[PDB]
DNA sequence: TTTTTTTTTTTTTTTTTTTTTTT
DNA sequence: AAAAAAAAAAAAAAAAAAAAAAA
């Protein structure tokens, strides 16, 4: 079924797999994170409930005085959402917490609490999140890109040495924690495990584990095992094990069990030891010589007289052997060595270890950290245990615990957030396994590793780094605590907090200005996972295996769109359907697969969950029931791609393009497309300008109604049903009675936002897309925002183009324009700038912003008011003063005789200079609005009051017509009541509407139902009142600016840009272009029925930098147009519902297989006639990414019209009036106007204003500046014997002012000539050198 | 004072914000010759404002300056007169942002046009490099005449012909004047006005204009050619010849001195580089010139009077893809199943399969190659025959306007086999081309290599701009300033073989570069040409004719010189042609010669096989 | 067999917000 | 205590020790 909205325009559509899952609500990694944030959450486990109990309880070192934290609200913004927009301070809310503080007495730790006390302590003010995900910090949405990041816990790196000229692989591990101090471990060259924790000089990995107290034998039993060996006899036999024989070669005549089973020289094999276990061979006779070569396990002393024979990790001296022997030491008990499988690097390790004592290591630990201080017991113990036992400075957060459980294999799914003795122990023992052949290494660019940190993460974090210096201030506090002599507010400080998250929120690089000259560029935006940003990869650290694409990233982040250039793969988007798990690992959803039904239920897979299984494309067929009708399907498996068995595949796609994003799934025809050119029409698309009139695309994707709908500024309705008033301003929408409360429904009254500002110079205007009386239903389009067009995303617009290499003028990718593409003007945007005046107070007097203004004519004066401010809707031009500025002619110059006059005081009338703010150079406009903010303590003058007194009429007059409104609702409500009960006719319209309750009616629940509507219509009196004076207060009330200013005013121009031979127009498959020119709608080509064509592009821009998807895209909407035109000329004869009816079904049906099966034989013939207005210009075709429309669909499609089935048509060439042999293609290609426009790019320069210090001219578009002449310019003139172009580059155009002076004289004079001579550049150095005792003098 | 970035020494290095400077995007330039460049009118009346004062108040339109001040501001009709005469011959100094060759601040006479953008002339869009889809380039003017002369001189875009790096000329037609080109010269087997003799080139124009004859239409007619084969004369012989019709018409364009047979074939880019280059070495420059401003033209004209246009229907796909990937598919499927078995192992097992994905490859493409190319049979008045496909794919491919065989292959034949990240040749290709469509599998799949890509380039741009820093650094000390060292002691240049493959012959590698000792004919006592001769390129014919296989060629490597390297031991300048004069840098030159071209560079038993 | 000289390989030293100073 | 001004946001030098060579 459909809505009316969507009856409005029923979308064809080419889809071919059913939908399972549809498109999920964009924005929800941002909405779900904050409201993660700043939700009340009762477990506490997340959010601000969390950073308090961890930052609580509080008390000062045996202060008897606890703090702790009862609980947190976050009270109502001061301002609302708009009001923030218009004056410039943040979208905040205080954040209100209740504390309670308690103090016991002396001697009594565990006694009552000898006093108590408890407070709603005001804790800092934090920022909110409007609807759309966006901050409002400063007059502007900023939006917080999330970032992405190696995640915490273990990740056993090989790090490929590619150095060294050797290939050897130096193992790593790497202990990252999500909060305190590194700590990684890795195999130098020479085969010696190594430790620098976070990164400083490293040590030898033995130490920190005999650092933490692990005796060498310990140390020696917990990383080796050992071999037990016993003297018996000559030949000392010991325990023979056949395994550990496994690699490993006879070195004597192995002859045990009476029989020969390895002759020396031979290896053991298989068959031997397998004999060996078969009879049970065990502890035998073996040469003393042969475990000469062992490794003493254990610290043999000689138990006569306890004396140390030796230490472990010595090698065994025969005389060693001899030694022992005559103690008695029957054990010889050694470590069992090999290479192959038990390489004892830390044997060597050992060995190169300095010292062995504890407190050593911790010394050595000591001077580690912090170099050269002098060696402590007490301080070297603190700071051992703090950088990882102690919780408050280390910390692996639940996500890392959870990663480093499941790398080493632990059963547990959760434990500490601190490190202990077992963990390092077992993450050794995987690095030395792993250097030892048993285990492969992690890439940490699989997204399994990889996580996405969200907004609200990073807020908390921030959040409990004020906690943590609030909380050191509190215990500062404490520690000099009074008794009961102050209340939770001294040891409270809500400045740290709010200056903290301020400074994220705001001055951050993961705070950017919100791109908001689209629809689509604000939910990229925003939808947008970058790998920079604070404990990230810095885009030039970064290499190539991050800026790469992993086979993960299907399903999980968009291959195509990606920003290119400096960083590119760094700043990767999101996929259409992707999420966030739990923990914060890019999840994505796949349909579940029992047996061959491919059961409809959908189950979300993490990132390494997902190579467990096998997994199958999304467009593998299906047979009505799951079963995929090819047996053999091509699907997915670990990193791999193969034809699996129709039964060995646990998981498959839910729809055809959930390896795209928005960004690049608006694309249509993508399959037939290049990567490059659809990475830039992705890039291009997100940065098209609005256009004057939206314009529904042609060939669209079924992307873009989600994409508009869900954006945010399309002014989506609540509740379904009528449109009572429809405005250029305002909507107001009469509720459908069962969606009403229960109580004062009727009341929508939708404010539209007529033309505002965005942040890149592109007018916010939402218009009213509803006919009135038109019936609505909840979460329709009641209104389109700019780029909106019934619903659906209108980006360009379309325009009949005509690949064919005209004239040259299309050369290289350059684009004609026909004059009526610019003539009916529908390429032609909205830009309203902002120049802001201030008038601050200097030295010498306050800034003055009176009209009087010396050495201006009568002409700049005539348009400005009394107070020195323009009149609104003035239509400026460049030079024209905007607000009359002076400032009191400079300081105290001349001479004490000047200081004479100033206590004389001057004797100037205008005692001013001149400082007015004009229109800059080059752009016209039309003033809307002239804004003006006073600083609290001055004034307003004259203009200020006209704004102000017009502001506070106006939101009288908005009170009070809501007001009226709702009463009105309110009486329809009770007349409705009256309907039945009190229905007296003459009696209820007799009086007036001041008593509508003392109408007779009996005992009946509609007497207290009108009971309970007059004490709303008291209440609605009252609040309407509060709130007036409310408004009226705000208004009245002077902003708080900048320190030093009086008062800004601030004045939006606007702008009506048009097309011309600079801009940058572009299609969507990246095919860029300029526009080289406008020609007259006769020079065009026309088609044979007379109708020019609007764009000439260039073919030879197709074979090449293949992007065929165009060409498909052209095609099909020349198609689209065909039906338009038939449905056009059945209108235009006024045909009779049957022909049109029978015609649109017709052309929606066009199903061999497809989804659609819309039928319009229950229809409402009324709306039919809607239909075919609404389609009269075109029959919007849909055609999902990678589910696409076939070629022989395009066909069908245009043969329906009456066009060739070719696409090609035969164009005359205007010009001449001949034919163009060789028929040229002709159709409907949907371009954009990228806001690379040619008169904010032209930038000409003569004598401008000059610079400050450099004394160069002023450089910057935004101050009249040239284009700067570096040095590969200057190496490009060297080349060319031209030598006096040079010298004047570097010296006459420069900084010679002299030069500057005579060369302005020479070409005024009409002298062509420089002056010959070294520039003063030499004199100044010369002068420089000679102040130092050099004589530096010239020569010949 | 001295150190640092404020330090007065490295301080005219660092960059200077340069007055009379400019900006603006860029639009194509036809209409325009090969030394013009159209300048904006709002940008050329705040360029030349101190020049328009001038001749403003020197005419007395406005005496007094601020009265000039005023009357440009305020956009007097007598104001864009003046600035047409003073912009008359002044010339202006276009350059593109990354300047790396030495042709990247070429200058250029200003023509004004109405809007804002500084248009281009096409051909001249390649040592810029720029592409019209939103480059942008400065505007510098020089101010005293001494910088007049130069721009007018040393650096006006009419004489670089010849770039500093490689001999040959850099205005070369690039993109849709090789396709009119290509078009306006094609030999179709049956069209209109064939089998007739018309006159000379006058009436082939005259029967194309009024659509009697197609442009295409192979018949005879009287081209007269002035061949220079008597000493320095224009010896005219005339003769029917058969050619094309557009063949006929296009030769109006060639200068007098070429012969006829420079312009017969279908004309390529390969050609069309060739007969420029000829005519520069037969007429010298100002023909090349005209002759380079009329290709454009006559190629542009009839490229827009063809309607090339790119339909979908003209990517051909061969009927026999399926049953070759069927095949292919099939044998894979018993490379596998022995695999499985045992008989081959894993890494022979893998690479059969993709040495037989390549085969497949192999016949598709060749398949598709051929249904492109050829494929047209048509009737010729009497039966049928075959010829060179028009197909708008086919047809640039062959042109070589842009777009190889490479390319249109991977538009209709199966796109390869593509490399995984790590670089390993993926077992699996992509068996679908353009046309038809890409599968996510597929298409995720290329993305690996397509972002590699990418990166690779943003990389390797920062790479050649150290490596160009570098160069630079250490040769800008030279300067050519003796005009001969009068040494013995050059290098003996030979053909270079690659084990085999001799590649560059005698030609390039000596072409230009003064003999040290006088050549001496293979013959004995018979010096070929005198010690300290140029080696232009009627001596390099004589080197060919008498096949000398190692000439002792004076080098730069070591010149008798104190402070910089002698005129003769340089050689040709390989920007002008003749030797280098006293001056010009070369260490500049050569520095960024051996620059520019970095970018596009890449980030058991002999068998004799000829006869000696 | 012992001492001195030379090599080489390892280590350590080199436009906006905040902080410190002044009134 | 408030306001205004200044500055922050891998290469190589030296030296210990190991190894060669001469007395
Ligand atoms: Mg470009
Ligand atoms: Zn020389």
């Amino acid at each position: 079924v459909y809505s009316y909205t969507e009856k409005k325009r029923i979308r064809k559509d080419f889809g071919k797999r059913p939908q399972v899952l549809d498109v999920p609500y964009l924005l929800s990694i941002q909405l779900d994170s904050f409201q993660k944030f700043i939700e009340q959450d009762p477990e506490g486990q997340y959010g601000l409930e969390a950073a308090f109990r961890s930052v609580f309880p509080i008390q000062s070192y045996s202060g008897n005085s606890e703090l702790q934290y009862v609980s947190y609200r976050l009270g109502e913004p001061v301002f609302d959402v708009q009001e923030c927009q218009i004056r410039g301070v943040t979208y905040s809310a205080p954040l209100r917490v209740k504390l309670r503080l308690v103090i016991y007495e002396r001697e009594a730790p565990e006694g009552t609490v000898k006093d108590i006390k408890e407070q709603e302590v005001y804790m800092g003010e934090i920022p909110l999140m409007t609807d759309n995900g966006t901050f409002v910090i400063n007059g502007t949405e900023r939006v917080i890109v999330s970032q992405l990041h190696r995640s915490p816990g273990v990740f056993f790196d090989s790090d490929k040495g590619k150095t060294h000229s050797s290939g050897k692989v130096l193992y790593n591990a790497r202990i990252i924690p999500y909060r305190g101090s590194w700590l990684d471990f890795e195999f130098d060259p020479k085969d010696n495990l190594f430790v620098r924790i976070d990164r400083r000089r490293k040590l030898p990995a033995t130490i920190i584990l005999r650092a933490l107290n692990y005796t060498t034998e310990q140390i020696l039993d917990l990383f080796f095992e050992k071999v037990i060996f016993e003297i018996r006899d000559n030949k000392l036999q010991m325990e023979l094990v056949p395994e550990r024989l496994r690699g490993e070669t006879a070195s004597f005549d192995i002859e045990a069990n009476g029989k020969v089973y390895v002759e020396k020289g031979r290896r053991i094999t298989a068959r031997h030891i397998r004999q060996l276990e078969k009879d049970d061979v065990k502890l035998i006779e073996v040469p003393v010589e042969y475990i000469a070569g062992k490794v003493v396990a254990k610290d043999y002393i000689d138990e006569s007289t306890g004396e140390l024979i030796c230490a472990a990790n010595m090698e065994l001296s025969l005389d060693l052997l001899a030694k022992l022997s005559q103690s008695g030491h029957k054990r010889i008990e050694t470590l069992f060595t090999n290479d192959l499988d038990h390489g004892p690097y830390i044997s060597e390790t050992l060995r190169v270890d300095p010292t062995n004592d504890r407190l050593s290591a911790l010394v050595e630990i000591y001077r580690m950290m912090r170099p050269g201080e002098p060696p402590t017991r007490e301080a070297a113990e603190s700071l051992f245990e703090n950088l990882f036992f102690s919780e408050d400075r280390y910390d692996l957060s639940a996500v890392g615990r959870m990663k480093f459980n499941r790398s080493l294999l632990r059963e547990e799914i959760e434990g500490s957030g601190i490190l202990s003795k077992d963990d390092i122990i077992d993450v050794m023992k995987k690095l030395i396994d792993i250097r030892n052949g048993k285990g492969e290494v992690d890439d940490i660019d699989h997204l399994g590793n990889r996580r996405i940190r969200s907004v609200g993460e990073m807020a908390e974090n921030q959040f409990r780094v004020g906690l943590v210096r609030v909380e050191r201030a509190v215990k500062e506090r404490l520690s000099l605590g009074d008794l009961d002599t102050l209340m939770p507010q001294d040891m409270i400080n809500a400045k740290p907090i709010s200056a903290a998250v301020k400074e994220f929120f705001g001055s951050s690089q993961l705070s950017q200005f919100m791109d908001q000259n689209n629809p689509l560029s604000e939910i990229t935006h925003k939808r947008r996972i970058s790998a920079l940003g604070p404990g990230g990869l810095t885009r030039e650290r970064a290499g190539f295996e991050v800026r790469d694409v992993h086979p993960t990233h299907y399903g999980r982040v968009c291959p195509i769109e990606t920003p290119e250039g400096p960083n590119i793969g760094l700043i990767n988007s999101l996929s259409v359907y992707a999420q966030t798990n739990e923990y914060g690992f890019l999840e994505t959803p796949y349909r579940k697969v029992t047996d061959g039904v491919v059961t409809d239920e959908i189950h979300y897979l993490s990132a390494i969950e997902e190579g467990n299984y096998v997994i199958a494309q999304a467009n593998s067929n299906l047979d009505e029931e799951g079963h995929f009708v090819e047996d053999l399907v091509t699907c997915r498996s670990k990193g791999e791609s193969s034809l699996f068995s129709r039964d060995q595949v646990d998981y498959m796609d839910v729809s055809t393009q959930q390896v795209v994003s928005v960004g690049a799934s608006l694309i249509p025809f993508l399959e037939h497309d290049d990567a490059n050119r659809a990475l830039m029409g992705a890039n291009m698309q997100r940065q098209a300008v609005p256009t004057l009139r939206a314009d529904k695309p042609l060939v669209g994707t079924g992307m873009e109604r989600a994409v508009a709908v869900d954006s945010g500024v399309t002014a989506v309705a609540k509740r379904g049903g009528v449109v009572q008033y429809v405005d250029a301003s305002r909507i107001v929408i009469k509720v459908n009675e069962d969606e009403m409360y229960p109580g004062e429904a009727g009341i929508d009254i939708y404010n539209l936002t007529k033309y505002t500002r965005s942040n890149q110079n592109t007018c916010i205007n939402q218009m009213p897309c509803v006919s009135l009386g038109e019936p609505v239903e909840r979460g329709d389009v009641l209104a389109d925002g700019p780029s909106t067009d019934l619903g659906e995303l209108a980006l360009g617009q379309n325009m009949r183009v005509a690949f064919m290499p005209w004239n040259g003028y299309n050369f290289e990718d350059s684009i004609l324009v026909s004059e009526r593409v610019v003539q009916e003007d529908r390429f032609t945007t909205i830009h309203i700038q902002e120049l802001a005046c201030v008038s601050r107070d200097t030295k010498l007097g306050p800034e003055e912003i009176t009209a009087d203004i010396p050495n201006v004519g009568e002409a700049a004066l005539s348009k400005l008011d009394e107070s020195g401010i323009v009149y609104i809707g003035a239509e400026v031009t460049g030079g024209d003063i905007l607000v009359g500025k002076v400032t009191p002619k400079g300081e105290t110059q001349l001479t004490p005789e000047e200081k004479l006059l100033r206590a004389i005081f001057g004797e100037k009338a205008s005692d001013v200079k001149d400082s007015s703010l004009r229109v800059p150079n080059g752009v016209s406009g039309t003033v809307i609005d002239v804004q003006v903010f006073t600083r609290d303590g001055v004034e307003k003058d004259k203009r200020a009051l006209e704004i102000e007194e017009m502001q506070l009429k106006q939101a009288k007059k908005d009170l009070s017509e809501e007001l009226q409104i709702l009463e009105a609702g309110l009486f329809s409500r009770i007349r409705a009541v009256l309907v039945a009960g009190g229905v007296e006719a003459e009696k209820l319209d007799k009086l007036p509407r001041d008593r509508w309750l003392e109408l007779g009616l009996t005992d009946e629940e509609k007497q207290n139902q009108l009971e309970q509507l007059a004490e709303q219509y008291d209440e609605l009196k009252h609040e309407f009142e509060k709130k007036l004076e409310a408004k009226r207060r705000k208004i009245t009330q002077g902003d708080d600016l900048a320190p030093g200013v009086l008062k800004i005013v601030k004045v939006y121009l606007a702008v009506k840009r048009r097309i011309q031979p600079g801009d940058k127009m572009a299609g969507r498959h990246g095919n860029k272009g300029v526009i080289s020119k406008i020609n007259p709608i006769e020079d065009m080509p026309y088609d044979e029925n007379g109708t020019p064509v609007d764009i000439v592009l260039n073919p030879l821009g197709v074979p090449s930098r293949m992007n065929i998807g165009q060409i498909l895209e052209t095609h099909l909407g020349m198609a689209a147009k065909g039906i338009g035109d038939k449905i056009n000329a059945m209108l235009k004869q006024q045909q009779e519902v049957a022909k049109l009816r029978e015609f649109i079904q017709r052309a929606y049906d066009l199903g061999a297989d497809v989804r659609q099966k819309v039928d319009l034989s229950t229809f409402s013939d009324e709306e039919v006639m809607r239909l075919a207005e609404n389609l009269r210009k075109g029959m919007p075709i849909a055609t999902p990414v990678f589910d696409g429309a076939k070629e022989a669909e395009i066909k069908e499609l245009l043969k329906l019209g009456d066009l060739p089935t070719s696409g090609q048509i035969r164009l005359y060439d205007g010009r001449t009036g001949e034919q163009f042999e060789r028929p040229v293609t002709v159709g409907y290609m949907y371009m954009l106007k990228l806001n690379h426009l040619v008169d904010d790019k032209m930038h000409a320069r003569s004598t401008g204003s000059y610079s400050l210090v450099t004394q160069q001219p002023l450089g910057g578009k935004a101050q009249f500046g040239g284009q700067r002449f570096g040095e590969m310019e200057v190496w490009a003139l060297e080349a060319y014997g031209a030598a006096y172009t040079l010298q004047e580059m570097l010296t006459v155009k420069s900084d010679d002012v002299n030069g500057r002076t005579k060369m302005y004289k020479n070409i005024v004079d009409g002298n062509h000539q420089m002056e010959p001579g070294m520039p003063e550049s030499f004199n100044v150095l010369l002068k420089e050198i000679r102040s130092l005792g050099i004589n530096i003098e010239l020569e010949d | 004072m001295i150190k640092g970035k404020q330090g007065r020494f490295r301080q005219n290095l660092l960059g200077k914000r340069v007055d009379y400077s400019g900006r603006s995007v860029i639009t194509v330039g036809p209409y325009l010759r090969l030394h013009q460049c159209g300048l904006p009118k709002k940008m050329a009346l705040e360029l030349f404002k101190p020049f328009i004062y001038g001749k403003l108040e020197l005419r007395g339109l406005a005496t007094t300056i601020k009265a000039a001040k005023k009357m440009v501001e305020r956009e007097e009709a007598v104001v864009w007169d003046i600035l047409d005469e003073v912009i008359r011959e002044h010339p202006v100094l276009l350059n593109r942002a990354p300047t790396l060759h030495r042709l990247g601040i070429q200058a250029f006479e200003p023509v004004l046009i109405e809007g804002k953008a500084i248009q281009l002339h096409p051909l001249v869009c390649a040592a810029y490099n720029a592409d019209f889809d939103g480059d942008q380039m400065a505007v510098h003017v020089p101010l005293t005449l001494e910088a007049q002369l130069e721009a007018r001189a040393l650096m006006m875009s009419t004489n670089n012909i010849l770039s500093p790096a490689n001999g040959e000329p850099i205005i070369v037609p690039s993109q849709d004047v090789v396709l009119g080109l290509y078009y306006m010269t094609r030999d179709c087997v049956n069209a209109k006005g064939e089998g007739m003799v018309l006159t000379g080139p006058k009436e082939a124009e005259r029967l194309y204009r009024s659509g009697l004859a197609s442009l295409h239409a192979r018949v005879k007619v009287r081209i007269t050619e002035y061949e220079k084969d008597a000493n320095g004369e224009l010896v005219a012989k005339t003769s029917l010849k058969d050619t094309t019709v557009g063949r006929a018409i296009l030769w109006m364009i060639v200068p007098k001195g070429l012969p006829y047979s420079i312009v017969n074939q279908a004309l390529g880019k390969k050609a069309i580089s060739k007969m420029l280059n000829t005519c520069y070495r037969i007429l010298g420059l100002k023909p090349t010139v005209i002759f380079a401003d009329q290709i454009m033209y006559t190629g542009f004209a009839y490229a827009a009077r063809s309607g090339a246009s790119v339909g979908i229907d003209d990517m051909v796909i061969p009927e026999k893809k399926h049953e070759i990937i069927s095949e292919a598919e099939a044998e894979v499927a018993e490379i596998q199943e022995q695999f499985q078995s045992g008989l081959v192992t894993a890494g022979e097992r893998y690479n059969k399969v993709i040495d037989i994905w390549a085969a497949a490859n192999d016949r598709v493409s060749k398949a598709m190659m051929d249904n492109l190319q050829t494929e047209t049979v048509i009737n010729r008045d009497g039966q049928e025959e075959k010829q060179v496909s028009f197909n708008s794919i086919y047809m640039m491919a062959d042109s070589g306007a842009r777009g190889s065989a490479a390319q249109i292959r991977q538009l209709a034949g199966m796109r390869g086999l593509m490399a995984k990240p790590d670089g390993s040749i993926i077992e699996t290709p992509i068996t679908a081309n353009f046309r038809e469509g890409l599968n996510v599998l597929q298409y995720f799949i290329s993305t690996h290599g397509a972002r590699k890509g990418l990166a690779d380039t943003a990389l390797k741009t920062a790479n050649s701009g150290y490596l160009t820093r570098r160069l630079v650094d250490v040769a800008q000390d030279l300067v050519v300033t003796e005009d001969d060292c009068g040494t013995h002691e050059g290098i003996m240049m030979t053909p270079v073989i690659e084990g085999g493959d001799v590649k560059e012959p005698l030609r390039d590698r000596v072409l230009g570069r003064v003999t040290a000792e006088d050549v001496l004919k293979p013959g004995t006592a018979d010096i070929l040409v005198p010690r300290n001769t140029l080696l232009h390129e009627q001596w390099c014919d004589l080197l060919e004719e008498n096949s000398v296989d190692a000439v002792k060629v004076r080098s730069v490597v070591s010149c008798d010189t104190d402070f910089g390297v002698c005129a003769h031991c340089y050689g040709r300048d390989l920007a002008r042609g003749h030797i280098i004069n006293k001056g010009e840098a070369i260490g500049v030159i050569a520095a960024q010669s051996i620059g520019e071209p970095g970018t596009q560079l890449t980030m058991s038993s002999i068998q004799v096989k000829n006869k000696g």
